[PDB]
């Protein structure tokens, strides 16, 4: 890595004034998500300056009220030297994102990565009245094979889970469905048992919990539903292979294990109104797509991609890849990079000048 | 006469007199506390009204027991098996010494 | 013949023992190691310390706190552990004095072992030094003034008193700016004593100038998936309910059929059960739902489809912020909607404070609780805001249940210290010299005050004690420029409740240790 | 002089007699008269520095770091760990006379040293260890006869309770409360009459509930006629403070029945379902609604209840709490006068409970809550609730409380009184003198042992108030003589007088003679033990 | 710490079994060399320690070749070695 | 200790009863009985 | 109290000892008295054998630890 | 004690009554079943296991003497001696089944409480030599002789 | 953590008994080691008791 703030974390330093670095470098990548190392550089010859303020003679109390003074003169000539931005100006946002992608690993490949993080960033916010940035609105997904090249903004919702349908990989016109709840046998929340005390109560059972399934499955397909998203269940069957059987008998797409934490983000996407109980489901809980297929990477695995949505509300996808774990790794955190910068030019609409101008300046 | 230390009083127990000049007293071996009415026994019932009725019948069980201590005269009780608070504290509220897990010697 | 000095051995092993010169000797070095440990940390100029852990977490922390710094020590010595101890209740008492009754202690442990090495027995000193702490204890109480019946004038007290409490701290960069900050919090409290009223969120990032207290309550939960994300003129109903696979609480109860079709009708009949209970939940005409415990998915999903924002998993502590500041009535059952207060605020909304969304109530009813917003670049000085914070809000809430307020910056030490010293001026024997010591000891303190800031504390506190043996009687330490000034002009007021504390809480330690003469210990499990 | 006895035999073969001979200890006779003396000399040194108001205190440290500061004896000597067996002994002795008397404590193990010191100078002359315990014993019976004779008698009256002041004074002074000393004993001498049974019967010590909370003053340390317990409303919106409260005391969750036998509930359709859905909800109103027809204010429970019963007892007017323990159920029982009710069905208005005051106090700024029971009617227990600037004040107020009202139970007991300050005891050593001049020489020496023995506490008292022991000890001796006044002891205050009768210093006769008759018994077997066989 | 009178080393035995001991290490020594009697004797092979090899017949060679710790067997051996040197014949004999 | 939700997998509180003696109650999160 | 970096004996310990030393002596030779007495055999560590009947040389060759036994020995 | 089914024994309860009754019934079983057995004239029973403790009640309140041995074969040579039958189940002995033994009560020998089962005739199947002395290893020396 | 002028005193007179024969025990290992160690190293490079005492 080239992060600073990484580079601070990662390795784990002893001595408390390096811990209070370490912090200092977090800090500066929460507010900011750039500069994280040029802050512990200024902070480290701030002290080193502070040695030899003390050998003349000095109480720290006085340095640090001058450094008080020389730090709000110094906000003072920065804010003059800024100029004001606008984010309707693509080339001042693309300059910003190739000065924080130059540094990195991908630099060669700034000129695919800054127009991506641009629009990723301009995709989830609305310019004319957005403050800041949500930065979990931007999903990123990483999977091997291929080069950085290959990096690609989708504008839909990608999965990482594969369908269970066997032969049903591409639905067009696609009406998808969050489920709540399990696809199997009937089970209270309470304590519950069947007994059986004649011989045909056993087949009685049987047919009855068949009917029961095909019940469910046949009140999915009424809505006109042909991919169901199921979100993962524990304690209870989410997917029944009865079910299973049913609904490709009916040529329904079906995805389980759904993290429940994601279902926000998949509502986000593609505008699906999540349904725990049957009763409720219906036709306007489900959320049109152009295209829902699964793709595969060339032999590196297999991705869920639903591209085209009816209502794309504020929520983009980026997948990165790469040949090896650390390049994938870095080029992920060199997208967050150009990303955070964005987002402080959508906070504090301001513009300075780099490559050194700032600190020259300011020391003068 | 006797003399032994006492054992373990649960609440309420402080409420009763100590000191008797003429007492009765019904030397016991018997578990005087809500309890299960034994360990293999089990409960089935379907309805609301037959819950109510185990849970009365149960308090009944050891109220019923209480009223025959209490109308047999006795002032004092002693018993081998623990002496549950319910049962102190009924006890207290009739004026009489109880003492539970009582040593067999 | 000593216990352990004897041919014959009474112990176990490991076990020993310290007979009369020992025992002094120990726990007055313990007492003296501690005191000067929590000094240095004292005063406007006073500085901070570092404390590394040594077990696997090796948490690091800085503070200025002596309570703080007492805690996180392993003390071997008896002394040092009841001068930890007289600490730490201190802290409990009242917010701020720890370092002060500290190193009080200390001083005064110091000239016990000094009359001690001039021949004089130990209940002579302590009956000298009950005499000296009445009479001192008399004098502050004398000088106290109160300021309670006026408005203007106890809040101008409020300020002083914050400002002083807050001046020692790492918050004296911006000491104007937080001083306000911690009164408005406490007058929001509207003279409740519930400092779990007010919530401090330490967010990392930003200047420490970028605190603020917001004008009405922010929640850390996360609101429902189909419910609105902004509501206005919202109706708040807050509840202790279940919300979440709600059993009936009879568990002997059992499912019990002889076909899967009874157990899907039990199904749809749990499923119709939570139905109505959100229905009765919903015919109080509420916008907004605070819940203690979990929300599962169908009655969020049917929050959602009614249009009312369910937040979930709000703990006690939330809940009850949520009632204090909006008036709502925690209710777990809604059989009686026109007997369940509802809480109001003007608008409910999402906020983006750093890198975290956080659920922002504006215009509240009540507002009897408040949050604070703690910006910062480390997490050491996050944790060090918070304590100061609180130092603050715990001597103003005790300045509020208590409006006598006495003057600080040495000169009520000062003035304590030239009432013990009139008293045994006027009294035959040793307990004269007790009693000078005891007074000696009051005039160390502001002398560790001067010593912090590095200014001649010799002169400055001979002036001081001149001052007050002429009769200015508020004659304190100005630690602006290093000179002796009035403390009623430069504005620098302290709790009487906290100094009467540290004040006996300091001389009731000292009297307790002293009375020892032998210390034996037991066999550790080591 | 050790390990046994070793002989292999005269022959060569092995000579193996005891399991682990060769591992084992022994002391013959003198010896372990010798070494027993000497361990109890020292132990009896340890302590008679704590002894009397100048008495200085000992710092405990147990295994685990723990540290207590006290002056009583029988706890210093419980926490103190010891290998001599004679050691243990003084410490049971102690531990003995606590649990008699619950004063005297120190005294027990000073006089049994200077008992078995002068023993020891007897032994070296001589005499048979059976024949000074005997003359021991003899000197013990004519020093209890002579505090019955100088006894006096005092009023345990309700109405005037100076004299029991002045004896609590006397109890506490040796103790760090002696800054309250009057308020301290006040508050025991209250404590013990409120709660004791009159006709000269005992008092029942488990009904003075004592519980200490740092923070605040000694002087802040107050007696409530009722019961303080650390619980708080269940609802944080519950008034905290209920005036004429109507308690109902409670013993039932508020939850729905539960049989204790095994059993199991079966739902079989939608109906059975919904039934039992009413079920709970009405068995929720239905106690909530019997609760309240008896028209109580405040309903106590012990072992606590659920959200719906909270809702419905904070929408009803009804204060609660909940998970109020067992002992403090029966304490509020007995204060309030309401009886303890079993469940909601069998709750009536006579079996209410009154108080005048129920509140919920706080403790500044720490966050915990504790409810205070009082002004009640006719209160039979009390509860002594201290403050201290730290705990271990608190532990230190609270054996001093203890000591204080184990002296004032013993007035109750027996109302007979001796004059301290070692007036009594020099008295005592004076007709124990006189009793031996009259007997036959070869007594004469254990009982002037035992004089000796016994104008030790007199001379512990000078020493530890500075003054020279033996010169000052002879001259209250040489007045005591001279004239007839057995009330003369040792100035230990200073106050310029000698007699104790002046200065208030009283002592119950009932501790004396404990304190005597423990340590002859004690100094008896020590004497008799002539062999030793440590591992 | 033990008390001794002898030392610790030192062993004592008496009664019968010395006797029987005694005698039985006369009878194993005689049995050694019993077969060795006589023109139909057969000869025996020594391993002397310092590797030499010594075969031979005789009474008084083999038993000094053999190394015992029994007394009564070295008594034995004396008895030979005399037999041999007073008249130079009748070692086994005797 | 603390106390997890099995389903949703939330911490629900970390310290209708349990005991580690030491009980507890997470109906209000109270050390009840010691 | 005494203090002496040493094992002490007194009364009838010290006694009993000396006197079961000196049986012990006399017990090791009470078997050779008199015409119908016998020998005995001493071994040495190296193996010497010596075989004799007067007391004197047995006494003389046997190692002997306690003082009384080596008065004995010597008379 | 009662007799219980050697399969498993599960008490079911469905209503009040019989939750409210279970515990009088049995005990009154037990009280017939006591009264049955000391109506035939036994006052001694002997058992060869454990005895509950409302038969031990009952049996205390008809005069009857309860001695236990666990050893199955001192059981059979009590019934050797005295000349009856051990019963199987607790039904009433029949009169051939009903041992007579002249006398039966509890004794202290030295410092051990023993219960005797004396006869008076110079008769019976078994006859019982019982040792004293001063040590353990000389009885079993003495009980050697004997043998 | 002072008084670093210890002066431990009647301490060494008072415990001279485990002292002394713990010194003892150490000197009588000491001729052992002492007799062992002229053998290795000083040329390996380029009962005990009976040893002893017969050396
Ligand atoms: N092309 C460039 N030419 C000159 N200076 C540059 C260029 N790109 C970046 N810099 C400077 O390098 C500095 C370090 O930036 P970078 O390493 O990307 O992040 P960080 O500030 O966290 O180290 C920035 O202050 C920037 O002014
Ligand atoms: N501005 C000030 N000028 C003079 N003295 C001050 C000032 N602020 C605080 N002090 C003094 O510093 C002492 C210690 O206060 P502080 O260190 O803030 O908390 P603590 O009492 O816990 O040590 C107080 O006794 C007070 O008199
Ligand atoms: N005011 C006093 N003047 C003289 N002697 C006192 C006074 N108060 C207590 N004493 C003496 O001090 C002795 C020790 O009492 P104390 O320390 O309270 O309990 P203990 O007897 O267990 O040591 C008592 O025997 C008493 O006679
Ligand atoms: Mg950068
Ligand atoms: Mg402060
Ligand atoms: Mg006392
Ligand atoms: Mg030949």
């Amino acid at each position: 890595t080239n992060d600073g703030a990484t580079i601070l974390k990662q390795m784990q330093v002893l001595h408390p004034a390096a811990r209070m670095l370490v912090e200092l470098s977090k800090a500066q990548d929460i507010e900011a998500g750039d500069g994280t190392t040029s802050v512990v550089i200024i902070a480290g010859s701030l002290l080193d300056s502070c040695t030899k303020l003390l050998q003349k003679g000095i109480h720290p109390t006085i340095i640090s009220e001058s450094f008080q003074k020389a730090l709000e003169k110094g906000i003072e000539i920065l804010t003059d030297m800024s100029r004001p931005v606008e984010l309707s100006d693509r080339e001042t946002l693309l300059n910003s994102a190739t000065t924080s992608l130059n540094s990195k690993v991908v630099s060669q490949y700034s000129s695919l990565l800054s127009p991506m993080s641009v629009n990723a960033v301009m995709k989830v916010i609305d310019p004319a009245t957005a403050t800041s940035v949500d930065l979990r609105d931007i999903k990123i997904v990483k999977k091997l094979g291929g080069t950085i090249d290959d990096c690609e903004l989708v504008e839909g919702l990608v999965l990482t889970q594969k369908v269970s349908n066997s032969g049903i990989t591409r639905v067009e016109k696609a009406k998808i469905g969050l489920i709540q709840f399990c696809l199997s046998a009937p089970k209270t929340d309470m304590d519950n048992q069947i007994v059986v005390s004649d011989y045909a109560q056993m087949d009685r059972v049987l047919r009855e919990e068949r009917a029961y399934i095909l019940n469910l499955v046949k009140q999915i397909k009424k809505t006109g539903c042909n991919v169901l998203l199921i979100q993962k269940s524990i304690l209870r069957d989410a997917l029944s292979d009865l079910a299973l059987h049913f609904l490709n008998k009916m040529k329904i797409m079906v995805i389980k294990d759904i993290e429940r934490e994601d279902i926000e983000f998949i509502c986000k996407t593609i505008g699906t109104k999540p349904v725990a109980h049957i009763d409720q489901f219906t036709a306007d809980m489900l959320g049109s797509a152009e295209l829902a297929e699964e793709v595969n990477l060339n032999g590196s695995g297999k991705l869920l991609k639903i591209t085209g949505c009816a209502s794309p509300g504020k929520t983009v996808t980026i997948v990165v890849r790469g040949s090896n774990k650390l390049v994938i790794e870095e080029a992920e955190r060199s997208i967050h990079d150009a990303l955070c910068v964005i987002r402080c030019l959508v906070k504090k609409r301001a513009l300075i000048a780099g490559g050194g101008a700032p600190e020259i300046e300011l020391a003068l | 006469g006797v003399a032994f230390k006492k054992t373990f009083s649960y609440a309420g127990f402080e409420m009763q007199p100590k000191k008797y000049h003429n007492p009765k007293i019904a030397l016991l071996n018997v578990e005087l506390e809500l309890k299960a009415e034994k360990d293999n026994a089990e409960i089935r019932v379907h309805t609301v009204e037959d819950y109510q009725a185990i849970v009365d019948a149960e308090w009944n069980i050891l109220y019923d027991k209480l009223e025959k201590i209490h109308h047999s005269g006795a002032k004092v009780v002693l018993s081998k098996l623990p002496i549950g608070d319910v049962a102190t504290q009924y006890f207290a509220d009739r004026d009489m010494f109880c003492a539970g897990r009582v040593p067999e010697e | 013949a000593s216990l352990s000095l004897a041919p014959v051995n009474i112990f176990k092993a490991g076990a020993d023992e310290e007979r009369a010169e020992t025992a002094r000797l120990t726990s007055f070095i313990g007492a003296i190691a501690i005191g000067d440990l929590v000094k240095s940390t004292l005063g406007p100029k006073g500085m901070d310390k570092i404390l590394l852990s040594s077990g696997r977490d090796a948490s690091l922390m800085v503070t200025n706190d002596g309570a703080t710094i007492l805690k996180n020590i392993g003390v071997d010595n008896p002394a040092a552990k009841v001068l930890v101890d007289m600490s730490r209740v201190q802290d409990d008492e009242v917010g701020d004095g720890t370092t002060s009754v500290t190193v009080l202690a200390a001083e005064l442990l110091r000239e016990a072992e000094s009359l001690i090495a001039k021949k004089i027995h130990p209940q002579t000193i302590i009956a000298g030094w009950r005499e000296a702490t009445k009479a001192a204890r008399e004098a502050l109480l004398s000088s106290a003034v109160d300021h309670g019946s006026d408005e203007v004038k106890f809040r101008q007290d409020l300020m002083n008193i914050a400002g002083t409490t807050l001046s020692s701290k790492l918050l004296t960069h911006h000491k104007d700016h937080f001083t306000k900050l911690a009164v408005e919090a406490v007058l929001r409290l509207k003279g409740s004593g519930n400092l779990e009223a007010i919530h401090i969120i330490k967010k990392l990032g930003g200047s420490l100038a970028d605190s603020y207290l917001d004008e009405g309550f922010l929640l850390d939960k996360k609101i429902g998936v189909n419910q609105p994300k902004r509501i206005e003129n919202a109706k708040i109903l807050i509840a202790n309910t279940g919300m979440d696979t709600d059993k009936i609480k009879i568990f002997g109860s059992r499912v019990r059929v002889d076909s899967t079709a009874k157990v899907a009708e039990i199904e749809h009949a749990e499923k119709e059960k939570m139905k109505e209970k959100v229905e009765r939940i919903l015919k109080h005409g509420i916008n907004c739902f605070i819940n203690r415990q979990l929300i599962y998915n169908y009655p969020e999903q049917l929050f959602g489809a009614a249009g009312v924002m369910a937040i979930e998993h709000a703990d006690f502590a939330g809940v009850e912020r949520l009632a204090l500041v909006t008036g709502g009535e925690i209710a777990s059952t809604f059989d009686h909607p026109e007997l369940v207060k509802l809480g109001s605020c003007k608008l409910i909304e999402e906020v983006m404070i750093g890198e975290d969304k956080l659920i922002h109530f504006s215009g509240v009813a009540l507002g009897e609780a408040c949050t604070i917003v703690l910006r910062g670049a480390t997490q050491q000085i996050l944790d060090e805001a918070e304590r100061s914070l609180h130092d603050a809000l715990c001597v103003l809430a005790q300045t509020v249940k208590d409006s006598r307020t006495v003057y600080g910056g040495g000169c009520s030490e000062m003035l304590m210290a030239h009432a013990v010293t009139q008293l045994a001026n006027r009294t035959p024997g040793k307990e004269a010299v007790a009693m000078e010591s005891y007074a000696k000891a009051l005039r160390m303190l502001p002398t560790i005050i001067a010593d912090n800031a590095g200014y001649d504390s010799a002169d400055l506190v001979a002036q001081l004690r001149a001052a007050h043996s002429e009769g200015n009687t508020t004659a304190g330490l100005d630690m602006r420029e290093g000179t002796i000034g009035d403390m009623a002009i430069l504005g620098i007021t302290e709790s009487f409740q906290v100094k009467r504390q540290v004040l006996l809480s300091a001389a009731e330690a000292a009297e307790v240790i002293l009375r020892v003469d032998n210390i034996i210990k037991a066999a550790p499990r080591k | 002089a050790s390990m046994g006895t070793l002989a292999f035999d005269e022959y060569g073969r092995p000579f193996l007699i005891i399991k682990d001979q060769d591992r084992k200890s022994r002391l013959m006779g003198l010896e372990a008269l010798k070494s027993h003396i000497m361990a109890a000399k020292a132990v009896a040194n340890t302590m008679r520095t704590s002894l009397g108001p100048n008495g200085l205190d000992k710092m405990m440290v147990d295994k685990d770091g723990d540290v207590t500061v006290t002056n009583d004896g029988a706890t210093i000597l419980s926490m103190m760990d010891v290998d001599h067996q004679i050691a243990k002994l003084m410490v049971e002795l102690s531990k003995s006379q606590d649990d008699e008397i619950g004063d005297g404590t120190t005294g027990v193990v000073v006089l049994a040293g200077a008992l078995l010191e002068e023993a020891e100078q007897l032994l070296d002359r001589g005499i048979h260890p059976i024949r000074i315990a005997d003359g021991y014993e003899q000197a013990a019976r004519v020093a209890i006869e002579h505090l019955d004779k100088i006894s006096d008698s005092v009023l345990v009256d309700i109405k005037d309770t100076e004299p029991l002041i002045q004896t609590a004074k006397t109890t506490l002074g040796s103790k760090v409360v002696n800054s309250c000393h009057r308020q301290m004993a006040e508050i025991a001498v209250n404590a013990v009459l409120t709660v004791a049974d009159m006709e000269r019967r005992d008092v029942d010590f488990e009904l003075i509930k004592v519980e200490g909370k740092v923070g605040g003053r000694l002087e802040d340390t107050k007696l409530i006629k009722g019961v303080i317990v650390d619980k708080d409303f269940s609802h944080p919106q519950m008034p905290k403070k209920v005036e004429d409260a109507k308690i109902a005391i409670l013993t039932c969750p508020f939850e729905p029945p539960k049989p204790k036998t095994k059993h199991k509930l079966d739902v079989t359709s939608v109906e059975d379902y919904k039934a039992l859905q009413k079920y709970e909800k009405e068995k929720f109103e239905e106690m909530i609604q019997q609760i309240k027809e008896t028209g109580a204010n405040l309903a106590i429970c012990q072992w606590g209840f659920d959200d719906e019963a909270n809702h419905l007892l904070l929408q009803n007017n009804l204060p609660a709490v909940r998970w109020v323990g067992g002992p403090e159920i029966e304490l509020i029982a007995i204060a309030t006068g309401g009886r303890i009710v079993p469940r909601f069905s069998e709750l009536t208005a006579e079996k209410l409970g009154f108080a005048g005051l129920v509140q919920e106090i706080s403790f500044g700024t720490t966050k915990d809550k504790m409810l205070v029971i009082e002004q009640c009617k006719n209160s039979r227990a009390v509860t002594i609730f201290i403050r201290g600037g730290n705990k271990m004040i608190i532990e230190e107020a609270k054996r001093s409380l203890h000591d204080a009202l184990c002296v004032i139970r013993n007035l109750i007991r027996d109302n007979r009184v001796v004059y301290g300050g070692g007036a009594a005891e020099i008295s005592c050593a004076l007709a124990v003198s006189q009793e031996a001049d009259k007997c036959p020489t070869l007594e004469q020496y254990a009982m002037r042992a035992f004089a000796d023995a016994l104008e030790v506490i007199p001379m512990a008292l000078s020493e530890n108030s500075g003054m020279n022991p033996i010169q000052t000890m002879t001259e209250v001796r040489a007045r005591q003589v001279k004239e007839m006044n057995p009330a003369l002891g040792i100035d230990c205050l200073h106050k310029g007088t000698n007699d104790m009768k002046q200065q208030h210093v009283i002592e119950t006769l009932i501790g004396k003679k404990q304190q005597i008759s423990l340590a002859t018994q004690m100094v008896r077997m020590i004497l008799k033990i002539d062999d030793i066989r440590k591992p | 710490r033990p008390v001794l009178v002898l030392s610790q080393n030192t062993k004592r035995e008496s009664g019968r079994k010395v006797q029987s001991g005694n005698i039985n290490a006369a009878k194993t020594i005689a049995d050694i060399i019993r077969t060795c009697l006589g023109p139909k004797s057969m000869m025996k092979m020594l391993l002397d320690p310092m590797g030499g090899i010594v075969m031979t017949n005789d009474g008084n060679a083999i038993l000094r070749e053999i190394q015992v710790q029994h007394p009564a067997a070295k008594s034995m051996i004396e008895i030979s070695r005399t037999q041999d040197e007073e008249v130079g014949d009748g070692t086994t004999s005797v | 200790c603390a106390l997890w939700d099995v389903e949703s997998g939330q911490l629900l509180q970390s310290f209708n009863t349990f005991v580690s003696a030491m009980v507890w109650d997470m109906r209000s999160g109270q050390c009840v009985q010691a | 109290p005494l203090s002496v970096f040493g094992d002490r004996s007194t009364g009838e310990t010290i006694r009993s000892q000396n006197v079961m030393a000196a049986a012990s002596i006399a017990n090791i030779v009470k078997s050779s008295l008199g015409p119908v007495g016998l020998d005995k055999m001493l071994v040495d560590d190296i193996g010497d054998v010596t075989i004799t009947n007067d007391g004197a040389t047995i006494l003389k060759l046997l190692e002997v630890e306690h003082p009384a036994a080596k008065v004995l020995c010597e008379l | 004690d009662g007799m219980i089914t050697e399969t498993k024994g599960t008490v079911l309860i469905k209503t009040a009554e019989e939750l409210m009754n279970f515990s009088k019934g049995e005990e009154n079983l037990m009280d017939a079943q006591v009264k049955a057995i000391a109506d035939t004239g036994a006052n001694v029973v002997v058992t060869g296991g454990k005895v509950a403790d409302m038969a031990l009640h009952y049996a205390n309140k008809y005069n009857i003497m309860l001695v236990r041995l666990n050893s199955k074969w001192d059981l059979r040579r009590l019934c050797k001696t005295v000349g009856a039958t051990a019963l199987p189940r607790l039904t009433p002995p029949v009169l051939e089944e009903m041992g007579h033994c002249d006398s039966v009560y509890l004794s202290e020998v030295g410092d051990t409480q023993v219960v005797v089962f004396k006869h008076e005739k110079e008769d019976g199947a078994i006859s019982t030599i019982v040792l004293r002395g001063s040590t353990d290893n000389l009885m079993d020396d003495i009980e050697r002789a004997v043998d | 953590l002072a008084g670093e002028g210890i002066s431990v005193n009647t301490g060494p007179k008072g415990v001279i008994n485990d002292w002394r024969r713990f010194k003892q025990l150490e000197t009588e290992q000491r001729e052992e080691q002492c007799r062992e160690m002229e053998r290795l190293i000083k040329k390996l490079s380029m009962s005990g008791e009976g040893f002893l005492d017969m050396i």
